[PDB]
């Protein structure tokens, strides 16, 4: 119950923006490392180096 | 009733163990932060009882050996000298997190 | 005295859009 | 004159940790197994390493 | 009655303009006593660098004789009616002020006026305030935390005339002669750059009728048509290290540009470093202090004191902090302080919010009660603003500054700024700019 | 609207004028100064008027701060040999808090040892941070050498009692002198309603007469602080008039004649017989003012001069022979009337400003228990004469000296060749 | 606990057969619940037995 | 007129001790701050005197005589 | 720069025990100058005395006319070659001093010792007078110290006066202290807190009989021979003797015999005894006094 | 100052290891205590137990005869600057008569320190000081204060 409160829900809700930011950071950093196909046959430029 | 429960609190308080090193409750309370808040608050009497009890307890168990039993305290006799003191650091530190939250 | 301490030119140091000290700055520290 | 055990780097990093070390008096039998393992270890970089010498 | 009625039921302050310009404005108290003084927009800002101490020295000569009182007549009169006689100079503003009783006010404003308009410079009292102001400045780099203010403005108005004090240099002291400053008096002393204020037991139409009579055609003329224009000040990013490690504490001064007088954001920057706060070793408030980097400070035994300031001029300004700290620690504040202002900017509470906007409630009010604070802020207002802006008026943006106003507003002015940093006196564990910029911003926003 | 009194017939006065003002402004006034300790307790008001932040019965020391800070109101202790004050300052709506927490601080305290013994470390550095001005040791040096018992006592904890201040004797303390009897509750900007509710509901448990303290007596003789600075400071004090009497108006009137303080920025203080009288043989810096303490046992009227090491003698030997010739008879009527307008405009001044109208009215309802108005006041200082004044002076000159003094003392003069 | 895992090593020995199965399955799931959910119930019942609450 | 700051000008606060145990809105001038004073040495503690007969023969009836030395203790002769 | 710590450290030591800090504070308030600086370094010169001060102090003060060269065990003639090679090279009489101006008064330093130590005393004879040997002899009528290890001084005036109406640990004697100019005769008392004051008055009141004539010819021959034998074994040491002979060739210039010492105590009578300490009662005091104040009188009380 | 003559006295000036120390040698009929005791801080005790009990092995194995020569005039110097003053002489004559039975004279003491040389010195250190079970005695704050195996540990060089 120390992080339940009215004070910590505000400070979470500043902090969903950013989280999610990071989160898709790391998403496109995977997708970019591993060469996913599920995702990189539909972004327009990168579908041609996979003919 | 209370009396099977009090003399089966003495039951457990026998198995325990640590009355056999001259220990008592609080003196075998694990130091949190709350619980050195509490040492920290003792009076100096009772710092040195319970830092002497403590060296008792560990030479005693570094020579794998127990108080003789006259020198065992009782389940009676077990003062709870820490509690006062811890409820206060408690309740100290629940106002605390109370405050932080709202 | 510690009011005889001038803190010395820079403008052969500064970038372009900070020579000037009349034009003041954050209409081009954004850009640099 | 120094004290060389605590003066020299190495040496007090030695003193520090393994020689005047305060440890609990009244620790049992138990507490010997990290030794043990860490004299296993050494035992078994040992002997691999002759192993892989011959493998 | 609430807050907003008490503020209603202020008095409001009343403004005329004479036939010259002159400002004439009055508040009226149930006090038995007032305050009457005169505000001129003169200091370093106007001064040109040959001519740097100038209004320094006319701030010193304006009260060691007259034309119409020749020597002490003037202290023989003042003491003699029982009155006290102040004057001090910034950047931008001049004050000649006197606090005396409701029935002296003809006396006061003629005493002001002759001081204003009719000061008499002879070369003996030159030579001997020469040597008044020498020493005035040893003793004043005595002191260490005005040392790093003017070396904070220095560094961080470099090139501009922000940077050079009020005191100006020595040299500049030395040369500067009669001449130099009859021509800036004659030239920074007109009419519209004049404030009359008085608060107290005051008459509105009784100082109108004192204005009419004593600063009536005060200068009026430039005598070249020549009005000198006030050209902003550019701001540079810089750190200045005054290091002698013979000093026993460490002042340090980092700030950022601010808005200036303008600007409705002051009141967003003032609930922010009401949030942030001040502290000294005199304080009693312990562990249990609301502000983090106070609490901080006493649970390591860090600093022996910091405080926030927001120093405001014509549209710029220098919004930040100073500590005084032992050599060990100024690193350890500088995270801590860089540490509070970025959770300000990003995760600011409204907790924190309220307890800053009722701080400086609090503030505001407490410098407002009092006659002689009443009247330095109506010339300064009337300097500045162009108009008294009422507690009412105050209080309606306090309550317009909310929890995401204040994020918004600071990671306008902290977020990612390039700072500058004054340090004095031990000061080797005091961070590089590099350091400095690196923790003013974060990597997690 | 207008002040107004009553008082509680457990010795209590309440005092409360609803100006209307944005900010409620309360304080609660104590005879318990350090002039009531004696030899075993020294120190244990430094340590009250330090400890106004601890755990209370009813709001712990986290509270009351963060409390406090959140409402933006403020705390003080105000604490001179005589008296005490505990202020609380902050918006109307928050008032009733700032009166709970202010009333459960000056009742009900619990003083843990734990919590005082934090403090102690505390004390010390307000102490050293006290003793960075020189003003302030050659003050409490001349009251040391000036009274024998009650006033004697210094504002500050010594230093061998630094650490045997223990909650025993601050409890002690508190239930002997925090006494209804001795305690008067004043605000500004608040309801006299509201005020006599929470007197009545946290005072109705302590309603005695509380200890009296001993008479002060007065010793005389000289101690001087050999220090090596540049500048030498000097007090010479003897024996005035105790607080409330038309001799002790006499005294302000001369002290005001000789010079207090400064009003002019910068200035030369040229209406000001001490300074006109040194400055007539000394071309180095020097500050030489009027002195008068006045407390409702007994009063010290004196010279302070700040000035040169080699020229201490001549500063000293000069004010002196100025207050001399003033007790010979040496002024004149304006110069009398200069001092009354000066001793006026500073009294309106002083009032003029919250925090002093509430420690005028607080001081005034301890010591007479009724309001007295600024401008009897103000008559009272017109019907003081120059002969008065001249009485004054002559008791200065004929009484017995108490001197402190500090810095080169190699050209100070002793008391035996004044 | 310990016993549970001596258990658990002689079950690795054997092969997946009868009565191995209900042997193992048993064994795990009560190695599984004594180490999270009965000891910290032990402990609570524990403190309440030596009155800490 | 009855206080100390309607009394005493310059005086007030010199007379007058003002702790605010908790900080207020606005600051003061002149902050203060220790210049992290030195401590005493750390030094052997002396024997106290509880009885009479240990007690006499310590009363001073002599001027003083400080004696050190090259490898002497230092010593000090009443 | 690197001694000024062990200057610290030695103060510090020196002030372990209370009669020094009495004695200093004694001094300090019983003179103007020249006799009122401090034997040890006050803290605020601490830190800041210099090589160029301490050469002006050599070059000022230690020269041939202010210098005794005595040695015990050598020859004479070795003595005076050293003396022409390492002495011909100083001035001559050097700085005069201040005449050491007597003020009077009191200073009272409470820092909560159990025990109270109070030092009364007044101007008194230099040396070489006779004044000055009757000062002794009174001090050693007064009691000087024992005589006996856990004794009850029974000769003594004071430690009998003080025990017939007290009950605690105490512990009071005379102080005699004499200079090239000046002296100071006194009591100095070691009391309780509470009975700080009785003992105080005590003893004045034993010193003011002694001056009023309360004494016997008996107890001023006890009081002589005391005088004589503590004489005696201060010579007996070869170091004594040494001091003894040096402190004699500064202030005289010539050597006096022990034989001779002894005559002019002998040559001591009652009469002067009672003038010291008339003198004593009459005299202004210097009061300097440390414990629990408490109950400590004042100059004035007494 | 560092400039000591005595080693121990000069590390411990050098690193202000203890406030003082002394040696003693209080002798009884056939027995007696021999050592030294020091005051210090708490955070010196084993510093100052390690430097004291190198050089009383310093003493046990390797002896300089300039150093003896030092040790044997300070000795001289210190009998008979004690046996200065009729009380000490008293005190002398009574512990001589009570311990030896006979009153040693100086002559017989400077020629027993005239015999004393480097390697009897080296030989009765070896034999009184090497490889002995010493008593430990501390009191205050003495958690510094070195174990009992470690003093031992001390008390026998690995070197020699
Ligand atoms: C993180 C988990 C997903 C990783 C992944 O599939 O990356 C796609 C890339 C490439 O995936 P892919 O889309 O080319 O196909 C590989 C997967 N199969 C054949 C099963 C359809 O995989 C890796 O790089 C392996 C990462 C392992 C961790």
């Amino acid at each position: 119950s120390r992080f339940l409160g009215p004070r910590y829900r505000e400070l979470a809700r500043n902090w969903i923006p950013t989280a999610g930011m990071w989160g898709t950071v790391g998403a496109v950093g995977l997708v970019w490392a591993t060469d996913w196909r599920l995702i990189l046959d539909w972004v327009p430029y990168i579908n041609g180096k996979f003919k | 009733s209370s009396k099977w429960l009090d003399g089966f609190r003495k039951w457990y308080y026998n198995a325990a163990g640590f009355n056999k090193l001259g220990l008592m409750r609080d003196d075998t309370l694990h130091e949190t932060e709350d619980v050195k808040e509490a040492i920290r608050r003792l009076p100096e009497d009772l710092y040195n009882d319970r830092m002497f009890r403590i060296k008792r307890a560990l030479d005693l168990t570094m020579r794998h050996q127990i108080l003789p039993k006259d020198q065992w305290t009782k389940y009676e006799e077990d003062k709870f000298y820490l509690e006062p003191y811890l409820k206060e650091v408690i309740r100290e530190r629940k106002e605390r997190e109370e405050w932080a939250k709202k | 005295s510690h009011t005889d301490v001038k803190v010395p030119d820079f403008s052969d140091y500064r970038r372009a859009e900070v020579l000037d000290s009349t034009k003041s700055s954050k209409e081009s520290s954004e850009a640099r | 004159m120094t004290n060389m055990r605590k003066t020299h780097p190495l040496f007090k990093i030695i003193n520090h940790s393994f020689i005047d070390l305060p440890a609990p008096s009244n620790i049992s039998s138990w507490w010997n197994f990290g030794s043990l393992l860490g004299v296993c270890l050494m035992v078994q970089i040992i002997t691999g390493l002759f192993l892989a010498m011959h493998y | 009655a609430t807050f907003a009625q008490a503020l209603q039921s202020v008095p409001e302050t009343q403004v005329s303009i004479l036939d010259n310009g002159l400002r004439v404005a009055s508040e009226q108290s149930s006090h038995a006593t007032c305050t009457v003084g005169v505000w001129i927009d003169a200091g370093s800002r106007y001064e040109t660098e040959k001519n740097n101490g100038a209004g320094y020295f006319l701030e010193h000569l304006a009260f060691k004789g007259t034309k119409n009182r020749p020597g002490n007549a003037l202290e023989k009169e003042v003491e003699s009616i029982g009155a006290h006689l102040n004057a001090y100079s910034t950047r931008e503003h001049t004050a000649y002020l006197i606090k005396a009783l409701s029935k002296d006010l003809p006396k006061v404003v003629e005493l002001l006026a002759d001081i204003v308009q009719n000061s008499s410079l002879e070369d003996s009292q030159i030579e001997k305030e020469r040597d008044v102001i020498l020493r005035e400045m040893q003793e004043n780099d005595a002191s260490m935390q005005n040392v790093v203010f003017d070396y904070l403005h220095a560094t961080a108005f470099q090139g501009t005339p922000l940077a050079q004090a009020v005191e100006g240099p020595s040299e500049n002291v030395r040369r500067l002669s009669r001449t130099d400053l009859t021509d800036y008096l004659n030239r920074h002393y007109k009419a519209p750059r004049m404030v009359l204020a008085a608060a107290g037991g005051v008459e509105h139409q009784q100082l109108l009728d004192l204005a009419q009579k004593h600063l009536s055609s005060v200068s009026r003329v430039y005598e070249e048509d020549a009005v000198p224009g006030l050209t902003p000040c550019r701001f540079t990013g810089s750190e200045i290290r005054h290091r002698d490690d013979a000093l026993p504490l460490a002042h340090v001064a980092i700030a950022v540009e601010g808005p200036g007088w303008a600007n409705p954001d002051n009141v967003t920057l003032q609930v922010a470093n009401a949030i942030i706060g001040h502290y000294d070793c005199t304080y009693g408030g312990g562990v249990h202090l609301s502000s983090p980097l106070a609490s901080v400070a006493v649970a390591n035994k860090l600093c022996q004191s910091f405080q926030t300031f927001n120093i405001s001029y014509s549209d710029t300004g220098l919004l930040g902090a100073h500590f005084v700290c032992d050599a060990m620690s100024i690193d350890d504040m500088v995270f801590f302080l860089q540490g509070q202002w970025m959770r300000l900017c990003t995760s600011a509470t409204e907790s924190e919010v309220t307890r800053g906007k009722n701080i400086l409630r609090n503030a505001l009010v407490s410098h407002l009660d009092g006659t002689t604070p009443v009247c330095e802020d109506i010339g300064r207002s009337l300097l500045t603003y162009g108009r008294r802006i009422p507690l009412a008026e105050w209080e309606s943006r306090i309550q317009e500054v909310d929890a995401q106003m204040l994020r918004d507003i600071c990671s306008k002015y902290f977020y990612d700024q390039c700072p500058a940093v004054a340090g004095y006196g031990p000061i080797e564990q005091l961070p590089d700019y590099n350091r400095i910029r690196s923790g003013m911003f974060w990597l997690r926003f | 609207q207008d002040l107004e009194f009553t008082k509680l017939p457990n010795g209590l006065v309440i005092a409360s004028l609803e100006n209307y003002a944005p900010l409620s402004r309360i304080g609660l006034f104590v005879k318990a100064g350090s002039r009531y300790e004696d030899s075993n307790n020294l120190g244990t008001s430094h340590l009250l008027r330090l400890a106004s932040s601890l755990t209370t019965k009813g709001a712990s020391s986290f509270k009351i701060t963060r409390g406090i800070e959140a409402v933006g109101g403020k705390l003080s202790v105000t604490a001179t040999r005589e008296n005490m004050a505990y202020t609380v300052e902050g918006i109307r709506s928050d008032i009733e808090i700032l009166m709970e927490f202010l009333l459960n601080v000056t009742t009900a305290p619990e003083f843990r040892r734990w919590e005082v013994a934090a403090l102690r470390s505390q004390l010390k550095i307000d102490k050293a941070v006290a003793f960075q001005n020189s003003q302030t040791r050659i003050i409490e040096n001349l009251h040391d050498v000036a009274y024998k018992n009650a006033l004697a006592n210094p504002l500050y904890c010594p230093d061998y009692r630094m650490g045997k201040i223990t909650s025993e004797e601050l409890h002690y303390f508190v239930q002997n002198h925090f006494t209804s009897a001795r305690m008067a509750l004043v605000g500004l900007g608040v309801s006299h309603s509201v005020l006599k509710q929470v007197a009545e509901q946290f005072l109705n448990m302590r309603g005695g007469l509380g200890l009296a303290g001993a008479k002060a007596k007065y010793r005389g003789g000289e101690i001087r602080e050999q220090n090596g600075d540049n500048l030498v400071h000097a007090a010479i004090v003897a024996e005035s008039a105790a607080i409330g009497n038309a001799e002790a108006n006499a005294f302000s009137v001369l002290q005001h004649l000789l010079g207090a303080g400064p009003h002019i920025k910068r200035g030369n203080n040229t209406t000001s017989l001490l300074s006109q009288s040194v400055a007539k043989g000394s071309h180095q810096p020097f500050d030489v003012s009027a002195f008068n303490a006045s407390y409702s046992d007994s009063g010290l009227f004196g010279i302070y001069t700040i000035s040169q090491a080699a020229a201490a003698g001549e500063v000293i030997n000069a004010a002196y022979n100025q207050v001399k010739a003033v007790a010979q008879g040496n002024l004149s009527s304006a110069d009398v009337q200069a001092a009354k307008n000066k001793l006026k405009a500073g009294y309106l001044m002083s009032v003029e400003t919250s925090e002093g109208f509430l420690s005028e009215i607080g001081s005034q309802a301890l010591a007479a228990g009724s309001y007295m108005p600024p401008s009897t006041v103000l008559q009272q200082i017109d019907s003081v004469a120059d002969a008065d004044v001249v009485k004054a002076a002559k008791k200065f000159v004929s009484g017995k000296k108490s001197m402190a003094a500090s810095g080169n003392l190699g050209h100070t003069p002793f008391l035996d060749e004044l | 606990l310990v016993a549970n895992l001596l258990i658990l090593t002689w079950i690795g020995g054997q092969p997946v057969e009868h009565p191995f199965i209900i042997i193992g399955q048993l064994a795990s799931i009560s190695y599984f619940s004594i180490i999270l959910i009965l000891m910290p119930i032990s402990g609570i019942i524990e403190d309440k037995m030596l009155k800490l609450y | 007129m009855l206080s100390v700051a309607a009394r005493s000008g310059p005086f007030a606060p010199v007379l007058s001790a003002t702790s605010r145990g908790v900080a207020g809105a606005l600051r003061p001038l002149l902050q203060g701050a220790v210049p992290a004073a030195s401590e005493p040495p750390v030094l052997d503690v002396k024997r106290p005197f509880l009885c009479r007969e240990s007690l006499s023969g310590q009363a001073a009836a002599r001027p003083l005589v400080a004696t050190v030395g090259l490898n002497v203790p230092a010593s000090v002769r009443f």
